[PDB]
DNA sequence: TGGTTTTTATATGTTTTGTTATGTATTGTTTATT
DNA sequence: AATAAACAATACATAACAAAACATATAAAAACCA
């Protein structure tokens, strides 16, 4: 689009790699870390970057959505959504409000 | 496609000549276009360390007055009359040394024609030339023969072309990465040996024995296979090619 | 005459086609050297 | 004859637009039955 430039090449990977092997010969270390590669693409990310220059009910909503997606069964004898908000860490008197708030908004 | 083709281009074929008046050489002058930043500079340095005669960039007779003779004075593809000759960023060439190549593609002579000397010599190597799609890097809403800015009557006379262009996509770059970081994951390849692979010695000694004792015949019985194999392309460069 | 239909004048909209200006890229021209 | 380099002159791709072909609409004229 309006703000892209360029594609994503071997070379660029090439680069990286080398940037990380930089970043270890400069800490003199003998292996490569974890910390080198994600300070590398840090780098390379802000080198483009400067062109540009709660959820209360939500978390339910998720947990709804997610046993929506792998059935899809918008019932009125909840046993299995209870559990899991039993065992997600919150109460049930926001549960029952959430309930209710979606059976007002019919889903 | 393109490593079988420079496999068997640096196998060569048959060089076969008349008693007088004619002669024909087995070779193909190969051509690279598409996508940039991948292996094409690789080949282009490997094969200059495989073949004994061989240039990565023509030469001129010259009239010596020390001794009043006609010398030549050369590198390059003069010196490659033998193996290949490397050629990188044929769009960004000259067209003026272009009408050089133009007479190595097929007939592999020199045709000097100037002060002090008029001299058609011979001059056959094997062209290995790597292009790019002008500032392109290859279009898919343009044809082939625009999107390299090359001349049709250079290039229907070229023996093969190779479209090395990438098209992104996943579950392939990602086994490229993968394939990248798997010698960094060891400090030394010294487990390169148990796999499919022949070494380099084993393997220079069976394209010298197979380029040396072998003379083979195109019989008659392939001739049927080859017709509808030109027609395919017609619905003489491909057929000698 | 009298209503009704048909054509024309006026008015605007749509798509194709051809012209021109201009900034940038290409190409020619000259001179020194190999 | 070829190469290189600085410079000038020309061509090219496209932007912006004009204009003609192609198209519709409706009030006023104009035939025209009747």
């Amino acid at each position: 689009s309006k703000f892209s430039f360029g594609q994503a090449t071997p070379r660029t990977l090439l680069g990286i790699i080398r940037l990380s092997q930089a970043l270890a010969k400069l800490r003199l270390a003998d292996m490569v870390d974890i910390d080198d590669v994600e300070e590398a693409l840090r780098l390379v990310r802000v080198s483009k970057e400067s062109l540009y220059q709660e959820s209360p009910t939500t978390k339910i909503f998720t947990i709804i959505k997610k046993m929506l997606q792998e059935t899809g069964k918008n019932t009125l004898s909840y046993e299995n959504i209870v559990k899991t908000v039993r065992l997600r860490g919150f109460t049930m008197l926001q549960l029952s409000n959430c309930i209710q708030e979606y059976s007002y908004l019919n889903v | 496609d393109v490593k079988k083709g420079i496999l068997l281009q640096l196998f060569g074929g048959t060089n076969k000549t008349f008693t007088k008046g004619g002669r024909y050489r087995g070779d193909i002058n190969i051509l690279l276009c598409g996508d940039p930043s991948t292996s094409k500079s690789q080949i282009l340095q490997y094969v200059h360390k495989i073949t004994p005669r061989g240039v990565y960039t023509t030469a001129y007779i010259t009239r010596d007055v020390d001794t009043k003779q006609l010398v030549l004075e050369s590198g390059a593809l003069v010196l490659s009359d033998g193996g290949v000759c490397c050629i990188d960023e044929f769009d960004k060439m000259s067209d003026s040394t272009r009408s050089v190549l133009h007479e190595v593609m097929e007939q592999q002579t020199i045709s000097i024609a100037k002060a002090g000397i008029i001299t058609t010599l011979n001059a056959r190597s094997s062209i290995l030339a790597s292009a790019n799609p002008i500032g392109s890097r290859y279009n898919p809403n343009l044809p082939v023969t625009e999107n390299i800015d090359l001349p049709p009557p250079l290039l229907s006379r070229f023996d093969l072309v190779y479209l090395v262009l990438d098209k992104v996509d996943e579950k392939n770059d990602r086994e490229l990465a993968k394939h990248l970081t798997n010698l960094y994951l060891e400090d030394k390849p010294e487990h390169i040996s148990q796999d499919d692979v022949l070494p380099v010695e084993f393997l220079t000694m069976y394209i010298s024995y197979a380029k040396e004792h072998i003379h083979p015949i195109i019989t008659e019985a392939a001739k049927t296979e080859l017709v509808r194999a030109y027609v395919g392309m017609r619905k003489t460069r491909q057929l000698e090619s």
